[PDB]
């Protein structure tokens, strides 16, 4: 059953890029509670975990993202994205946040590529 | 003139780019820039309207609401996101909510001037 999960992530993208918050909550939330049971690795689980953390930083809620986005910074870039951007907001966990984004840097510098929306280059 | 119409363009990119991506302050200097630059144009160029609508959008992600207010009641009528972004506002502020409907009842019920566009943040 994942074109379920597919389509209301897509419904996600287009609501969030609508500029219309506190609807993409509730998707984000049915999205993270449907897919921690399936896998704990996945893609699909990464990216739920990407989009519920942006949904709870951009509705102001902040001190719950930052520990979503703190359990799972280290599987994908955008998480540790957000991760850093509420740390920075609320002025806490600045060290772990320095460390992800400098190991993230040097992947890039030594000899991750998820489309999702606003997504940092 | 030949390379008047590119710089716009390229600006509409950069901002459409800055906004895609958690870049506020960015944005907010781009779409200054261009609605200062979009001002020697005729208001009748759909390049106006879509600078007017940019500055408004990026004005109200930053949290400036009583600014991106007025930017928008300036020239509500002329472009649908305009008309977004003022309505946003007033729901926001509680103050001019009787234009806010004047003006959307008018556009919806027309729907089912600049109406469409690509643009991001474009109303469905």
């Amino acid at each position: 059953a994942l074109s379920t999960i597919i389509q209301l992530q897509d419904c996600i993208q287009q609501a969030i890029q609508q500029l219309n918050y506190s609807t993409a909550e509730f998707l984000a939330e049915l999205l993270y509670a449907e897919c921690s049971i399936l896998d704990k690795s996945s893609v699909y689980w990464s990216d739920a975990v990407y989009l519920y953390a942006l949904s709870l930083f951009l509705n102001k809620s902040y001190h719950t993202a930052f520990q979503i986005s703190k359990e799972f910074k280290e599987y994908h870039l955008g998480i540790a994205y957000i991760f850093g951007r509420c740390a920075l907001q609320l002025s806490q966990g600045v060290n772990e946040a320095i460390l992800t984004l400098l190991s993230i840097i040097n992947v890039f510098s030594s000899n991750l590529n998820s489309n999702l929306v606003h997504i940092p280059d | 003139d030949d390379q008047a119409l590119s710089t716009i363009i390229q600006l509409q990119d950069c901002i459409q780019q800055a906004i895609q991506q958690l870049n506020y302050s960015t944005a907010e200097f781009l779409a200054e820039l261009l609605y200062a630059e979009c001002s020697i144009l005729d208001k009748s160029s759909v390049y106006w309207s879509d600078a007017v609508y940019l500055y408004a959008l990026s004005l109200f992600l930053n949290k400036s609401y009583h600014t991106a207010f007025q930017i928008s009641k300036e020239f509500k009528e002329y472009h649908l996101g305009i008309a977004y972004i003022f309505g946003r506002c007033a729901l926001q502020l509680s103050q001019g909510v009787n234009e806010a409907i004047l003006t959307l009842l008018s556009i919806i019920n027309v729907f089912s001037m600049v109406l469409n566009s690509n643009l991001v943040h474009i109303p469905d």
